[PDB]
């Protein structure tokens, strides 16, 4: 008497890339214009510049009324100008 | 290049001004 034993296993595989590479523009939740706040706030006065110099671009009237002191206003500001302070700080913290 | 500012909470955590601080 000998003996084999047999059973497969199979498990499916997931892998899952979006078509496009429109602005979604989707409705930025609250907590993610907190999410922004934290992560901008641990940046370098350099990488400030630039973070304030497209808020400034969206808001002309902050622009030449302070160039000194900038406030930026997450919870009115646009889903489609808080995509690139997402997508920036995002490759400041990972290599992407 | 410039005065060094900080990023620094406005009330808000949804504000933040960067208000002008010497270096």
């Amino acid at each position: 008497h000998h003996h084999h034993h047999h059973s497969h296993m199979g498990k499916q595989a997931s892998a899952s890339y979006d078509s496009e590479e429109e602005e979604e523009g989707l409705p930025m939740s609250y907590d993610e214009k907190r999410q922004l706040s934290l992560d901008i706030n641990r940046l370098p006065g350099e990488k400030l510049g630039r973070v304030v110099h497209i808020i400034q671009s969206r808001e002309p009237s902050l622009r030449d009324s302070n160039p000194d002191e900038i406030e930026i206003d997450f919870e009115t500001l646009k889903p489609t100008t808080l995509r690139e302070l997402e997508r920036y700080v995002k490759s400041c913290l990972q290599k992407k | 290049s410039r005065l060094t500012w900080r990023v620094q909470r406005s009330q808000n955590p949804l504000k933040i001004r960067l208000t002008r601080e010497a270096p």
